[PDB]
């Protein structure tokens, strides 16, 4: 009745950006990433990897409400270092590890 | 055509759930997307039921 | 054993079934009463003989007359009556009773099963209800003070009477006359004490001294005779002194029946045979018996007044009697066919030398059943209204309910008194203004039908009982003395085996089990009551007959043997009806066995003559459902009690069939995990009111804060807590007797243009709509016309929508077009609709989650829903928690899990079962929160518990409006959301906004938001004349002769009216612009 | 009953009626070591609380 | 009932529901009733641009 | 009102199961052991076939 | 072959219009259900 159409939650709808990236006054060298159409699942799993990685100064991340499926993700790092770049690497490394994985699974696997 | 004493959106429902084969799943896009007017074989798969 | 008397219980209901009184007084009323009605105060200045009562017929144009059936005349909205014919002595039709469903006189009473199937007719429905104009209608019981009966009250301190006696008499058959005896007693406990009584017609009151001497006593001491039974009781005696003086004016016959104001005195006779105590008969030659009553009255009195037996308890429901169907229809009746008595006297007053429309008698029971109003119709609506409602369908046990309500009309009455125990239901009953005056009867409860006084009377005439006629009070110390009905018929000497023989005899059963015999030993006197409307229980009965120690006479051979029905079982004395009355002199057993070391855990428990059947029996149907009503605070049961009929389910199976405006149908339901032995018997197996739902009682989102539930939107796909919601729009085509007829098209133009908004495209030919077609706005789904072509067509209403599920046509017996339509909807839970278990935890959706961010257990195994612990401590309702580790159990071991009352069952025991399976001892399970994957730091009480999804869904109640519809006189807005109504701004909340001090805001709602409109008043007589032609500029205001000084304001038209109003009551408002009266 | 139905990709967000997982067992360190939680008692934690 | 308090207009009324997301002074309101309740606001060469794609 | 397809609180199918359960009933005798061995383990997806009320055989009795 | 209204019990599929009366092809029972479209209905799983 009320309720939006359910594909709402992960289409982008006309002219809309997944990623939106606003520079930080508050501190230097920050930034707060607005993700449209996610949640948990891939939040959290980017907030993870990012204290591995010991150069990374600050990672933390929110859903703003939880009728839209979106979500705030705030980051600092040390000097001269960008964010995006630990991103990717650390997104590699998840991928490299799923490489692993999906390899590793299949070797595993095979043995039956 | 249902005379069945359910109606036909409970019945519509009963059949959503029932699992259906899904091997090469992943080589298909949504009719919507298919740039045929509403639906077809190439983005879409009909069946027939009598009782 | 205990398992044991279920098997009793099941025995009754195999034979009697839950609706035994309706069925049985109807059938009382049809069968015999009837008769003996009509035959009475008949004869007009030509006699009436035997009634004839055929059965249904249908005279309808177009056919003959077509013999009808129920399930017809609810689909056509007809009555279920038969005619009634009688030989009139100087073949006769005289009007339409409707019959009984499942009674007698319904055909149904005889096929079966399979002979029934075939007449549509649900098994499982019970019947028991009438069917006018379509809708199901189930008369609802009246309690009432019982009449015939000893009372006393005392009158507070500011008043000249300080005690009075009533007793309130009627024929127990035959007319039933209302008027009341009334024994004052002026004069206060101190004052310097006279006793006057009230009689009918007697405009001041009379002292009881004239009343001895009126009857044929002159002389005292055979005075105290009749009053006094021990002459050597000097107190009582004392008080009378100063009254002996009163009448000492009058020293005899004469002069007594004079005073009461030869004519009179022969009058006076009169008002002695019909207006004094009017009941016990009025014969002739039985002055004597009386006497002694008026004795024994002043006597009951004065025993109170002398503190030494407390004030009558008005709430003892022993005292009060329950008019059921059957003796409504007499009261009724009479008012009516004493005015068909004058009816058919009037066509004799036109004969200046067949004619009985019998509709009157037709459309007169008509009126009452259908709105509620009992006394004819007429400019007399001085009736009684909440009688006969609208028998609720919103789930079986709703249903059920109302059908066993009683009712009770008007901060004591409301209480809960003790009388209630057995009888009545502690917990269901409405919440808020009449709560307590709405009763539900229990499960074991029944009401009397009416034996017969004199298979007893003869029996007590015949052992051992001299004629109260000649008594002597010195010489007859310790007499026994018995009443029967209110009447005293006697004393009798040594009564001990007199009784226990009587009573032996019932058991056998030649003396109706429905009798009532009370003896007061504390007072030397024997109550019998053969009465019609008292209510009663069954009990067991003990016996000492072990000549060989000290035991109950029932054994497991009469268990095992259940030609043998429950008639039986009280054909043999192993059960007895003891009503209110006769249980105050009984001494009750609660539990069988242990009534005739321990465990630290379990509950800490507490000559005999009777045991308790069983606890669980004294619960009505709410109740009835709900797992350890004795683990929660009472008080929230009796929420549930009301809850209950409001859930959804499904309420019968032939509602694919019918046509009835709303009913819902919850998609998939569900029998609870958790039952009561006694369910066996609601057949709730077969129509369960709900579903077990996956309950987590924890803290999350903090959606589930404030008696809000969160519920997992995951199975709410799956089609969890889906429900069809059904509607019924009827038309039909309307005639005159004048050639005018409607008709049911699709119009369009025509001269007229009367027609709706919404479109007619999505209608076929016929004027119809086809049962495929998606509607929804507003679109007209009934095609009707007026010629006078105007459209009457009927619109579905703007705020619903849906599918259109079966339409069809039909003939009417006025040979008009009778249409009904029915549409159909899914409606799917939503973060709004209310939901509720069956412990008064209601609470509604507060948001939705999914699989994923649900919490869950390392098993696998996830909610369904998630409650708040906060809806706990204050609402104290523990056994919701136990209802959901049993059902916890039973879901695992796949046993049915027991819930009934008090039983053998512990929470430490059931603790070690759970502990036996594999999980934790108290339910408990750790879970891991679903955004992050990382366990709880604490634990949750995870397990299924029994849901019912309440109707009160948000869509139906969501309202928005800006500008609408007004209403006509005031020209405000109108009420209600289905006419696109608006909110009331009431008192408080204007009170509110001026605390705020937002003085133009209001100014602004009043106005601007509502009312508002520009009145021209005059400068001159300060009034609404102005004759204001908004062109000519013309403005006038004769009476006053002016048209120079007028002023314009900014008004609300309901103000203006107020004005027109006070104008039309010749009171005059001026309205100066300018004040005149200085200061 | 004459029926006739069209079947589509969709995943279990846009509705439940698709998800092949139904059911997902997950635990880790089954003897609280890591103390990630506060085990709740009458006497005796691991007697208590079911292997 | 019509004069000392009265049914009025632009009124609305339904099923509330709390929500510990929303600032203390807010109140999330349905789609469905923001779409039915009105405000005569004038036009200003301020927030015409607004307007503008208010109106279409 | 016939068996649901899935059961609402975990997913896991339960269409089948019907007369198989119905079944070891009549003959067999069995409750918990049956559904044990139909693979039905926790009291999750359990409780929708021991809790199911088959009423549309009463209304298959009805005409149309 | 086509349909308009059959019989609650003598499922005989009529058709009428004014004045034909209100009955059956046999059965006098004057009810009659409204026959299904033929424009296929199509449902949602909701
Ligand atoms: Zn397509
Ligand atoms: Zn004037
Ligand atoms: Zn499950
Ligand atoms: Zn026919």
């Amino acid at each position: 009745m009320n309720a939006p159409d359910r594909f709402e939650l992960f289409i982008l709808p006309d002219d809309v950006p997944k990623l939106k990236i606003t520079p930080d006054s508050r501190v230097p060298n920050c930034i707060i990433i607005k993700f449209e159409r996610e949640d948990h699942t891939l939040a959290n799993l980017l907030r993870e990897e990012l204290a591995l990685y010991p150069d990374v100064t600050f990672v933390a991340y929110k859903v703003e409400h939880p009728l839209f499926a979106n979500f705030v993700m705030r980051l600092q790092t040390e000097e001269g270092t960008r964010p995006k770049q630990a991103l990717e690497r650390a997104c590699a490394s998840i991928i490299n590890k799923l490489k692993t994985l999906d390899h590793k699974f299949n070797e595993e696997w095979n043995i039956k | 055509m249902n005379t069945s004493v359910l109606a036909d959106e409970f019945i519509s429902h009963r059949l959503g759930l029932i699992p259906l084969v899904s091997e090469d799943v992943e080589e298909m896009k949504y009719s919507r997307d298919c740039t045929c007017e509403d639906y077809c074989d190439e983005c879409s798969v009909v069946l027939e039921l009598s009782a | 054993t205990t398992e044991d008397c279920w098997t009793v219980i099941s025995a009754f209901f195999e034979e009697k079934g839950l609706v035994s009184q309706q069925l049985d007084s109807f059938d009382e009323f049809m069968e015999t009463s009837i008769q003996d009605l009509v035959w009475e105060e008949p004869r007009l200045i030509i006699r009436f003989g035997k009634i004839y009562l055929s059965r249904p017929t249908m005279t309808e144009a177009d056919g003959t007359t077509h013999a009808m059936f129920p399930q017809e005349a609810r689909l056509r909205n007809l009555t279920y009556s038969s005619p009634v014919y009688l030989d009139m002595e100087k073949k006769v039709h005289i009007g339409k009773v409707p019959i009984m469903l499942r009674s007698k006189f319904c055909s149904l009473r005889t096929l079966d099963e399979v002979d029934l199937y075939k007449m549509k007719e649900c098994p499982y429905d019970m019947g028991g209800y009438f069917v006018i104009n379509g809708s199901e209608k189930v008369l609802i019981a009246q309690e009432r003070s019982a009449a015939n009966i000893v009372q006393v009250f005392k009158k507070a301190a500011p008043s000249p009477i300080s005690h009075v006696a009533e007793i309130r008499s009627a024929l127990e058959k035959g007319s039933r006359l209302i008027s009341t005896m009334q024994i004052k007693l002026y004069g206060r406990e101190d004052k310097g004490r006279t006793i006057k009584a009230t009689l009918p017609y007697v405009k001041q009151d009379i002292p009881i001294v004239i009343v001895f001497r009126a009857l044929g006593v002159v002389p005292d001491g055979e005075i105290l005779q009749h009053i006094c039974y021990d002459e050597n009781d000097w107190q009582m005696l004392e008080m009378l002194k100063p009254c002996i003086e009163e009448g000492f004016v009058i020293q005899d016959k004469e002069v007594a029946l004079d005073f009461i104001g030869e004519k009179r005195i022969q009058y006076a006779k009169d008002i002695l045979q019909k207006e004094l105590l009017p009941h016990i008969t009025q014969e002739e030659g039985f002055e004597t018996r009386k006497t002694f009553f008026l004795g024994y009255m002043v006597n009951r009195l004065l025993l109170c007044a002398l503190e030494r037996k407390d004030q009558d308890d008005r709430d003892h429901f022993g005292k009060k009697r329950l008019d059921l169907a059957g003796p409504l229809l007499a009261n009724l009746f009479r008012i009516l066919f004493r005015k068909l008595t004058r009816e058919i006297y009037r066509y004799m007053q036109r004969c200046i030398e067949l004619a009985v429309k019998s509709t009157t008698i037709t459309s007169g029971l008509k009126y009452s059943l259908a709105t509620g109003n009992w006394g004819e119709q007429k400019k007399a609506m001085s009736s009684r209204a909440g009688v006969s409602q609208v028998l609720n369908r919103y789930t079986y046990s709703s249903t059920l309910s109302h059908l066993r309500r009683t009712n009770t009309p008007i901060a004591k009455p409301r209480q809960l008194h003790n009388t209630h125990w057995g009888l009545v239901c502690p917990a269901e009953t409405p919440e808020g203004q009449a709560c307590g005056l709405v009763k539900n009867l229990s499960l074991l409860s029944g009401i009397s039908i009416g034996s017969p006084s004199e298979p007893i009377i003869n029996f007590l005439e015949e052992w051992g009982m001299e004629p109260l006629e000649d008594y002597d009070p010195a010489q007859h110390t310790k007499s026994t003395r018995i009443f029967v009905n209110g009447v005293w018929t006697g004393i009798h000497r040594d009564p001990s085996m007199l009784v226990s023989t009587m009573r032996d005899l019932r058991r056998s059963g030649a003396i109706s089990p429905e009798v009532s015999i009370i003896r007061d030993i504390r007072e030397r006197e024997f109550k019998i009551f053969t009465d019609v409307g008292r209510v009663y229980r069954p009990l067991f009965i003990v016996e000492d007959d072990e000549s060989k120690d000290n035991e109950l006479r029932i054994t497991k051979e009469h268990i095992r043997k259940i030609v043998y029905g429950w008639s039986s079982l009280v054909t043999s004395g192993v059960i007895e009806y003891v009503d209110g009355e006769e249980e105050e002199t009984i001494m009750i057993a609660m539990t069988p066995e242990d009534l005739q070391l321990n465990d630290t855990a379990k509950r800490i428990k507490p000559t005999f003559t009777h045991c308790e059947i069983h606890p669980s029996m004294i619960l009505g149907v709410a109740a009835s459902i709900i797992p350890f009503p004795d683990h929660n605070q009472s008080p929230r049961n009796t929420y549930q009690s009301a809850m209950g009929k409001q859930a959804m389910g499904v309420f019968l199976t032939n509602y694919n069939v019918r046509m009835d405006t709303m009913a819902n149908i919850l998609y998939y339901p569900q029998k609870p995990l958790a039952k009561t032995q006694a369910m066996e018997y609601l057949k709730f197996r077969e129509l369960p009111a709900g579903q077990n739902a996956i309950v987590a009682i924890a803290c999350y989102s903090g959606y589930n804060q404030e008696d809000s539930m969160i519920m997992n939107q995951s199975s709410i796909d799956r089609g969890l807590f889906r429900s069809l919601f059904f509607r019924s729009y009827m038309d039909q085509e309307k005639r005159f007797g004048i050639s005018i007829v409607e008709e049911f098209e699709k119009p369009t133009r025509a001269t007229t243009l009367r027609l709706k908004h919404g479109t007619y495209e999505k209608l076929d030919e016929d004027g119809l709509i086809a049962p495929g077609v998606r509607v929804s706005g507003d679109d007209i789904i009934i095609g009707k016309t007026t010629p006078i072509k105007r459209d009457a067509s009927t619109p579905l209403r703007s705020t619903e929508n849906g599918i259109v599920d079966q339409v069809l046509l039909t003939t009417n017996q006025e040979g008009l077009k009778f249409v009904k339509v029915r549409m159909r909807t899914t409606k799917v839970p939503q973060i709004g609709d209310k939901f509720a278990s069956r412990h008064g935890q209601k609470g509604t959706i507060g948001v939705t989650y999914r699989h994923e961010d649900m919490p869950f257990s390392a098993e696998g195994i996830v909610p369904d829903l998630i409650i708040n612990p906060h809806a706990i401590p204050s609402r104290m309702t523990v056994a919701h928690l136990i209802e959901c580790l049993l059902s916890k159990v039973g879901s695992i071991r796949g046993y049915e899990g027991d819930a009934t009352p008090f039983t053998d069952l512990t929470v430490d025991a059931v603790s070690n079962l759970l502990r036996d399976n594999g999980y934790q001892s108290r339910g408990f399970e750790v879970m891991y929160n679903g955004h992050t994957g990382k366990k709880l730091m604490a634990q949750v009480f995870f397990g299924p518990t029994y849901y019912q999804r309440l109707r009160h869904m948000v869509d139906d109640k969501i309202h928005a409006r800006a500008r609408g519809p007004v209403q006509v006189l005031t020209r405000q807005p109108v009420e209600g959301r289905s006419r696109d109504g608006g909110l009331r701004f009431g008192e408080m909340e204007r009170d509110c906004m001026i605390a705020h001090g937002a003085a133009g805001f209001l100014k602004e709602r009043l106005m601007e938001a509502s009312d508002a409109f520009r009145v021209h008043v005059c400068g001159i007589c300060g009034l609404m004349s102005v004759i204001a032609n908004l062109k000519k500029n013309q403005f006038e205001c004769r009476s006053c002769k002016n048209k120079t000084n007028i002023y314009q304001l900014h008004i609300p038209y309901a103000a203006k009216l107020l004005f027109q109003e006070l104008m039309a009551m010749n009171i005059a408002p001026r309205l100066y612009t300018e004040r005149s009266g200085v200061s | 009953l004459n029926i006739r139905c069209i079947a589509k990709k969709g995943i279990a967000k846009e509705h439940a009626k698709w998800s092949p997982c139904s059911a997902i067992a997950f635990e880790y360190d089954p003897h609280n070591k890591l103390k990630h939680t506060d085990f709740w008692f009458e006497v005796d934690a691991k007697k208590e609380w079911p292997d | 009932g019509n004069l000392m308090g009265k049914r009025v207009d632009f009124s609305a009324r339904t099923v509330i529901s709390g929500d510990p997301n929303l600032e203390l002074d807010q109140v999330g309101v349905p789609i469905s009733i923001a779409k039915t309740l009105s405000y005569p606001e004038t036009v200003t060469q301020y927030n015409i641009h607004r307007l503008t794609e208010y109106v279409r | 009102m016939i068996i649901p397809v899935r059961c609402f609180s975990c997913g896991k199918v339960v269409g089948d199961k019907w007369d198989a359960y119905l079944r070891l009933l009549e003959e067999g005798k069995q409750e918990g052991d049956a559904l044990d061995e139909l693979k039905l383990k926790r009291y999750c997806c359990r409780r929708m076939v021991l809790t199911h009320v088959d009423l549309i055989e009463k209304f298959l009795r009805y005409n149309p | 072959y086509g349909v308009k209204y059959t019989c609650g019990a003598c499922a005989h599929n009529f058709s009428l219009n004014k004045s034909d009366p209100v009955r059956c092809k046999e059965c006098g029972h004057r009810v009659i259900y409204k026959a299904r479209t033929k424009r296929m209905s199509k449902f949602l799983t909701t």
